[PDB]
Formats: C-alpha cells, sequence, structure tokens
RNA sequence: UCAACUUCAUG
C-alpha cells in the first residue's frame, strides 16, 4: 500500500527512495541503473523497490469521510 | 410382550416435552417442534 | 451523540429514537465519529 | 588456558559503513560479535504512539508501527537514558524517553506526504535521522494527522525496531582451506572479495592444522548510531554481559560453600 | 554461514527471491479448548462449533 | 444466544 520502512531482510532505510526511484524513472534511468543510483546494492533491498505497489494513491482518490 | 392386536394403534403416545422441546426465539416467539405440529393435525383430525 | 453524514461530511447531531437522515443533504448513512478516549498502540 | 589477543585493523570507514578484519580470535567470539551486532546494541525508537486524530487512509496501527521503523539519531544519549524498567518514575520521563509530535493536515489541494521531517522532537539530540525523508503517510486534502509518541532504548533482540545495523556481512576462510565449505566443483563458485587466490586456482590447499582465524567484517549503519560507535557499543556490552555473568557466577558458588 | 556458530555449512544452499502468499487460514481462527460449556436441549450433550 | 437449510472452504 504504501513503501515499507525498512527492507524486511536487512533492515536498510527503503521508505525515503521511492519517490527518488520513481523520479529516476521518469528521468530516462532503467529500474536497475535508478536502483544502483538510490545506493540498493543486495537483492533483497531492490526487491523492496522492484516489486513495491503503490496502492496509496488509488486510495486517495476516495474523498475522505470528514473534511 | 407383544400380542398381535397391539399392533394395530388404538392409543397414540404423545412423547414428552423434553422429546419434543419447544424452540424459543427472543422470548418474542416460541416455535414448536415438527412432532408437536404433527401431534396437532392428529388431535384436529381425531376431533373430527 | 455526533454523526458524520456520509455524503456531504457534515457532523449532525441525533437523538435518540429520531429517524437517521442528515440535515441539509438527507443522505440516511451517518457515522458513529471517532472516540475521545485514547488508545495506545505499541508501535512494534 | 588464557584468552587470545585478537588485533583490529580497519579498511573502510564512511559515515555509512564500517569494513574491518579481526585477526587471531576465535570464530566463537567472531560470530557473537556480529550476533551482538545485529541483537545486543542499544538503540532510540518510538514504542508508545497515542493517535488523537487519524483521517489518514492507513489505519492507526499501521501509521505506528511505520513510525517505530523509522530510525532516530542516537549516537550520544542512548548510554544516558536509562530502560523504562529501570526508571523509578511511572510511565515515561526524560530520562527514560524522548517525546515526539506530529500534527499535519492538508489543507491544500496537493497530495501532502507525510514524512519523518514532520516528527519533533522535545530533546535535540534525538531526530528522525534528518539533518529524502521517510514517508510515513500521504495525506489527500481534508485529511489529518495527529499523535503523540515516546522513544525508548531498546535492542534488537526485543523487536527489529531496534536494530542499529543494516546488514552484517562476515567472512571467514575466504578462499576455502579448511574445507568448511565442501564445493561439489569448485570451479563454477565465483571469487570472494577478500580471496587472494590466483584465477586459476579456485580453492586453496586443504590445511590440515589451519583453524578459522582473520575474519572479515563490513557492518553497515542505519544512520542511528555510527558504524564505529555500533561495534564499539557492542563490544562493550558483551563485555558487561559477561560480567554480569561472573558476578552472578560467583555469588552462587559463594553461596554453595 | 551457521547463525548460532558461524561455521560455514558444509552444503551451498539455494536462496532466492519467491513470491510467497498468506493463506487465510490462520491458527488463532482454529484454536479451541472445551471444558463443560454450553449444551443442547434435545440432545443434552456439548454443542456444535 | 434457537433451530432447519444451503453453499463455500479446510484435511
Ligand atoms: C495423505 O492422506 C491424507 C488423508 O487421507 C487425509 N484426507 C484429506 N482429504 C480427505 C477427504 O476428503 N476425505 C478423507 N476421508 N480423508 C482426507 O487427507 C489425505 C491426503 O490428501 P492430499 O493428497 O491433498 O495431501 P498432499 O499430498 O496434497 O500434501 P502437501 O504437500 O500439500 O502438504
Ligand atoms: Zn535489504
Ligand atoms: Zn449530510
Ligand atoms: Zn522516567
Amino acid at each position: 500500500m504504501i513503501i515499507p520502512v525498512r527492507c524486511f531482510t536487512c533492515g536498510k532505510i527503503v521508505g525515503n527512495k521511492w519517490e527518488a526511484y520513481l523520479g529516476l524513472l521518469q528521468a530516462e534511468y532503467t529500474e536497475g541503473d535508478a536502483l544502483d543510483a538510490l545506493g540498493l546494492k543486495r537483492y533483497c533491498c531492490r526487491r523492496m523497490l522492484l516489486a513495491h505497489v503503490d496502492l496509496i494513491e488509488k486510495l486517495l482518490n476516495y474523498a475522505p469521510l470528514e473534511k | 410382550y407383544a400380542r398381535p392386536e397391539w399392533m394395530i394403534v388404538t392409543v397414540l403416545p404423545v412423547p414428552p416435552l423434553s422429546v419434543r422441546p419447544a424452540v424459543v426465539m427472543q422470548g418474542s416467539a416460541r416455535n414448536q417442534d415438527d412432532l408437536t405440529h404433527k401431534l396437532a393435525d392428529i388431535v384436529k383430525i381425531n376431533n373430527q | 451523540m455526533i454523526y458524520i453524514c456520509g455524503e456531504c461530511h457534515t457532523e449532525n447531531e441525533i437523538k435518540s429514537r429520531d429517524p437517521i437522515r442528515c440535515r441539509e443533504c438527507g443522505y440516511r448513512i451517518m457515522y458513529k465519529k471517532r472516540t475521545k478516549r485514547l488508545v495506545v498502540f505499541d508501535a512494534r | 588456558p588464557y584468552a587470545n589477543q585478537p588485533t583490529v585493523r580497519i579498511t573502510e570507514l564512511t559515515d555509512e559503513n564500517v569494513k574491518f578484519i579481526i585477526e587471531n580470535t576465535d570464530l566463537a567470539v567472531a560470530n557473537s560479535i556480529r550476533r551482538v551486532f545485529i541483537a545486543e546494541v542499544p538503540i532510540i525508537a518510538i514504542d508508545w504512539v497515542q493517535i488523537d486524530a487519524n483521517s489518514s487512509v492507513l489505519h492507526d496501527e499501521f501509521i505506528a508501527h511505520r513510525l517505530g521503523l523509522i530510525p532516530l539519531t542516537s549516537d550520544d544519549i542512548v548510554d544516558k537514558l536509562q530502560y523504562s524498567r529501570d526508571c523509578t518514575c511511572e510511565e515515561f520521563c526524560p530520562e527514560c524517553s524522548v517525546e515526539f509530535t506530529l500534527d499535519v493536515r492538508c489543507n491544500e489541494d496537493q497530495t501532502r506526504h507525510v514524512t519523518s521531517r514532520d516528527l519533533i522532537s522535545n530533546s535535540p539530540r534525538v531526530i528522525p535521522v534528518t539533518s529524502d525523508d521517510i514517508l510515513i503517510v500521504k495525506l489527500r486534502k481534508g485529511q489529518e494527522l495527529r499523535l503523540r509518541a515516546y522513544a525508548k532504548k531498546g535492542f534488537g533482540k526485543e523487536h527489529a525496531k531496534w536494530n542499529p545495523t543494516a546488514g552484517v556481512a562476515f567472512e571467514y576462510d575466504p578462499d576455502n582451506a579448511l574445507r568448511h565449505t565442501v564445493y561439489p566443483k569448485p570451479e563454477e563458485w565465483p571469487k570472494s572479495e577478500y580471496s587472494e587466490l590466483d584465477e586459476d586456482e579456485s580453492q586453496a590447499p586443504y590445511d590440515p592444522n589451519g583453524k578459522p582465524e582473520r575474519f572479515y567484517y563490513n557492518v553497515e549503519s542505519c544512520g542511528s548510531l555510527r558504524p564505529e560507535t555500533i561495534v564499539l557499543s557492542a563490544l562493550s556490552g558483551l563485555k558487561k554481559k559477561l560480567s554480569d555473568l561472573q558476578t552472578q557466577l560467583s555469588h552462587e558458588i559463594q553461596s554453595d560453600v | 554461514y551457521n547463525g548460532f556458530t558461524g561455521r560455514k555449512i558444509t552444503s551451498q544452499i539455494f536462496i532466492g527471491p519467491t513470491y510467497y502468499q498468506r493463506l487465510k487460514h490462520m491458527v488463532d481462527d482454529k484454536i479451541h479448548s472445551r471444558a463443560r460449556g454450553p449444551i443442547q436441549i434435545l440432545n443434552r450433550q456439548p454443542m456444535e462449533g
């Protein structure tokens, strides 16, 4: 739903890297090159960003219960 | 222990209420067991 | 209590034994609204 | 009949990483040092959350989880702070905990990214490793997150939120000479970064009298503690565990006498 | 490397990222115990479920 | 704190 803080396997913080990952993907960088630029080295951490599905954006489309 | 005449039904045994419990909902209503309804039918026909 | 409206999201106060209809929108789905008492969550 | 004298050589030292080599040490001591890196180095993390208002899509305990996983600078005061159990005061106080507050509302139309930057600490030494930022939640217009949190000292044995390190790389015998791992086809196996072998030789010759020594460590910090002080705190904590064990052992021996 | 002792595991182990699913069957929903609890009306025997 | 029925899952 939202990018997890900390990779499950090791615990490196991956929560701060999702917006930068998306921006690098918009730049031109391939997924692997963007992951390298963010500093993700072990495949455990690269799985976190590479396989993440951001549903929080779809959930934000619904209007809040209390405005 | 068993005479052939006793096989023919002249008196129908009515089971106790333990055999046919009254099924209670919310105290608002009391459904009756299938046996109670069948015995009611039998009593009606017998009275007729 | 105070019930938030389902559609117009405006809090309306409905007494007991009163029909559930929001004033000014008429929607029939209200929500009870979060409690004042606070619950502690362990971050674990 | 006595302990060997270990030696340390630090190869790399960066704000996020310490690469070092420990020589003339036992495998058990080295492995337990690594184990203490992971699990028994104290750190500061949020363990109490009280959410006054959460209209975000994520439920309250999801928000609390994410807040707990957020690293917090614990370089100096984690040694000063006491555990909540040790502290005399009921619940939590400045000595046993640190207080954070979050009051964010998305008044504007554009989606508001609540970050670790929005967490405000009562004591300046603990900050959420902000000096991007960890994203706690995204708020649509009209959605608000208000909460108070208390961060306490603890170590990774309690919960992984208190792990001070990301990945501890531990290797010994880079070229297989003790044959602790027996390769079915040695040539197919990639050389280690610490390997000193020539490219032709897949494995070093079997050393019958050898013992695991010259352990290689790479300790990556999560940012809460500096990677050097993770290792120093681990050594000190292991020494303190041994000293407590010795004190209890002496007391029980005296009792038996 | 063995986590408890630090020694290399002799047999090299197959590791990789595989997708795993959490099925809805959880132990907390299944654990059950009975001791002189509620009893049915007709059979006067322990209830079901 | 009822009971019948159905369907869907678990071995
Ligand atoms: C091995 O035999 C067992 C038992 O006989 C018992 N059992 C299961 N279903 C039934 C049933 O409908 N009726 C009756 N009477 N018994 C039943 O289950 C059988 C096996 O079934 P399975 O073949 O699916 O076991 P996997 O081989 O599949 O095991 P995985 O790798 O998933 O753990
Ligand atoms: Zn990782
Ligand atoms: Zn309304
Ligand atoms: Zn205190």
